[PDB]
DNA sequence: ATCAATATCCACCTGCAGATTCTACCAAAAGTGTATTTGGAAACTGCTCCATCAAAAGGCATGTTCAGCTGAATTCAGCTGAACATGCCTTTTGATGGAGCAGTTTCCAAATACACTTTTGGTAGAATCTGCAGGTGGATATTGAT
DNA sequence: ATCAATATCCACCTGCAGATTCTACCAAAAGTGTATTTGGAAACTGCTCCATCAAAAGGCATGTTCAGCTGAATTCAGCTGAACATGCCTTTTGATGGAGCAGTTTCCAAATACACTTTTGGTAGAATCTGCAGGTGGATATTGAT
């Protein structure tokens, strides 16, 4: 599944970040990161979605997961 | 009549009040606190609002989007020291190319 | 037949992906990514909104990440990212 | 039903730039961005007045909480404008 | 005047992991210091999430999700199984 | 009149329960608090004080010292995972730091 | 009324910035560390002392207090233990 | 004849890394701190002369040696990455970019 | 530095679908008028704790010398990474059905708040205890020159 | 590969500053007993979300070619570390005066409580408008050859 991130779609987010020369062992590097960052994310989120006694995670859960995290994220209520 | 009108605000003191009451902050909340914290917002809206309407006209709209407010934000060392932690939903980013990766 | 020296077309592509602001990853293979990690943390259901504030985050998070190992990579003398340059920006980041 | 700042953000645009619009998504990053700094304010307010053993927030709270938050310029425009407010509330 | 501390406390448990150790009073102004940061962690989170919920009381419920939310990992699995064990015990009678 | 029990004791706990019942209804955080949260959170405080103690007196008579100082509870965190990421941006007044240097700079 | 303090950044002499270099493991030290260890000390102690007064003077007290800079530096992100008396 | 005796460059840096990463004493001199913290306070507006308990000079001594250390470890991290040895002014301003400052 | 030859970028247009503005209605906040209560500001006061003071000694800061090793500057080949054409399959898009699940209401049984009234654990000194700091002096490792 | 020069380590010792115990008082839990809330148990209902499907396109996977970067190897001027003499100023210790924290009391200007009346903000279609898909066509940059 962490293939379906792809390398050109890694490319674009690095040439978003500025990156004009791209080693062959960024993209698997990338993926490790995103996993990480999703797991400890999405752990969070749907912890405020138990706690809540409901079975779907809503934008509001993923804003306080990341806000948690010291990442405000805004425009999702 | 409200007390909005008799601050000279747009923002509303009567639920920035009823929020602070209500928000577990204190066993009670002075009359003065929620006028106070209304023209504090109130005029941190306005000085966002002011450098995005700039900044969407800049590119030739009359409609400010989320990339509007972002140059605003990040264009702005004040702005952007205030708002350092926060990520504004497609927004992007700035253009910047660092020098020693242009030709010549 | 033409051919672009290696270099000018990435820094068309930097110019043009950092004047916009669409989401970079492709919609259906990063949530298909985001239920199985999911999974397996706990059968949750996901709000639409909820799919799209994580993937915003999470580009931006990628795009933040690269911005400051590539400040590495310059101070490296060098102009490829590298593994070590991502690393080293997470260690004092303080990941 | 539910409750947001959409109103008095568009208010304060028509006053700052009567023909420039608004969309839907920036209207949410703005409804984020006073909620946040409502919670900043607040929270600081309100560990202000426990410190000192005191159960009321006041304006005097709320204008120690926007020195400790707002950087330089911005802070002493905020306060300006904060104590400005409240005296033109307090004399009608 | 009159200050209160968790020193008593905190030289209780220590005892209890290593009965033939001290501690220095600097130390224990550590100590104390994580005790109330701790505290009031957890508590800051129990109150945000009974907010986020529209609850106006603060319940076990709400301590155990912080802090499942605040620690990491073993500290958290640890600290949720004595949590709940002193709950049922103290409900108990 | 009953015989006076403590919460604590009926929690089976040295931290004291009905302190930090007061310290939560008098600290904002909510307009009600229910019986038994003081008592999770009083053992939840007793838990992490125990694990910290228990690494810190392993530092401190790995020194050959039987009193804990500073420097023995910033070695305890330091070298533990979770206790070193969950107090990642907590200062230990007189701590010092881990003895490190980068083998790059041995000598040759 | 005191004595007129001036010039006191310079009195973070050049071996006390080496021995705090070298607690950070610092092998080898550029002559021009010290200047910059200055500016950066400078900019540090003016905000967290920028936002201790601010508690004291809320408080209204002339006493800087131990947990006046706790909470300026706790609203800096940065939690010092030991010093809550 | 004879020599005198010297160490080779290098030896004494390691030897006082050795000996101060074992020790937690501060580091900057009390007196000279203090005066520079007395000296921002009442160059700073909210200062009328504010007097200073002597715990929280303590205090802020405390936190700005640990910050000071931690930014020249970070600085040295991005120093070994540069190949060199020689702590340098880029290394430290590029740490506290990085660090968010 | 020029020309000639592509290739890409980007300013500008139109017709219109989709996004906002604009109307009107209505629960639900906000405001009002009284009636009471009370948190904390003032105004003492008692007494810690800070600010200077002074002197002594001895730990270190400073300035100097000079040599070793470092950073900086250059060169260059191997091999990595970029650019690109081709064709294939994963993702998009659209529809349709239905489950299951988030909101909402109405009661109470259970839980919590609070004022009084015993009851005790916790705190502040005092009174004792006791690691360990801070001295020797020998043993053992490390370093640098030969 | 050795030795001389240092540095570091390590065991042992004792007196005292700092830590641990001991008392007695009293604030603050604990116990009791009524008074308010509230959190779900059942019972709904309308709607987001998931699950299949199906076709298509446009984005990606692959393989080829080669330009230019990265890492390695060299050279060297000069910067920074090491060692040291000198003497300054930081640290200790104790005193001395007084500012100003903090404990206590009194008493209103301000805050809360409550019953009712207005007013607003939110919502959802109708009515307007604006970006935007998808075209240029000129401007601007790139590439290779001279
Ligand atoms: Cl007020
Ligand atoms: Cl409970
Ligand atoms: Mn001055
Ligand atoms: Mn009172
Ligand atoms: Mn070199
Ligand atoms: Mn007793
Ligand atoms: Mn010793
Ligand atoms: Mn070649
Ligand atoms: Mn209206
Ligand atoms: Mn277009």
């Amino acid at each position: 599944n962490i293939q379906g991130i792809t390398k050109p779609a890694i490319r674009r987010l690095a040439r978003r970040g500025g990156v004009k020369r791209i080693s062959g062992l960024i993209y698997e590097e990338t993926r490790g990161v995103l996993k990480v960052f999703l797991e400890n994310v999405i752990r969070d989120a749907v912890t405020y979605t138990e706690h809540a006694k409901r079975k779907t995670v809503t934008a509001m859960d993923v804003v306080y997961a990341l806000k948690r995290q010291g990442r405000t994220l805004y425009g999702f209520g | 009549k409200t007390r909005s009108s008799r601050a000279g605000l747009q923002f509303p003191v009567g639920r920035v009040h009823r929020l602070l009451r209500k928000g577990n902050y204190s066993e009670r909340v002075g009359a003065g606190a929620p006028v106070y914290l209304a023209a504090v917002l109130e005029y941190l809206t306005a000085e966002i609002l002011e450098l995005a309407g700039n900044a969407a006209r800049d590119n030739k709209k009359t409609r400010i989007i989320p990339r509007h407010l972002q140059l605003a934000i990040r264009n702005d060392e004040e702005l952007n020291k205030l708002l350092g932690r926060v990520t504004i939903a497609q927004g992007g980013v700035l253009p910047n190319i660092q020098a020693v990766l242009l030709p010549k | 037949p033409h051919r672009y020296r290696p270099g000018t077309v990435a820094l068309r592509e930097i110019r043009r992906y950092q004047k916009s602001t669409e989401l970079l990853i492709r919609k259906l293979p990063f949530q298909r990514l985001v239920r199985e990690i999911c999974q397996d943390f706990t059968d949750f259901n996901w709000q639409a909104q909820a799919l799209l504030a994580l993937q915003e985050a999470a580009e931006a998070f990628l795009v933040h990440l690269f911005e400051d190992a590539y400040l590495l990579t310059l101070h490296a003398k060098r102009v490829t990212i590298m593994p070590k340059d991502i690393q080293l920006a997470r260690r004092i980041r303080g990941e | 039903r539910k409750e947001s700042y959409s109103i008095y953000v568009y208010k304060v645009l028509k006053q700052v730039h009567p023909d420039t619009g608004i969309s839907s998504k920036a209207m949410g990053i703005m409804n984020s961005f006073v909620n946040d700094i409502f919670e900043r304010i607040a929270g600081e307010a309100s560990r202000l007045a426990h410190y000192n053993k005191r159960s009321t927030i006041t304006s005097r709270e709320i204008q120690t909480a926007v020195r400790l938050l707002l950087p330089g310029e911005l802070a002493k425009h905020a306060v300006s404008e904060g104590t400005k407010a409240v005296t033109k509330y307090t004399s009608a």
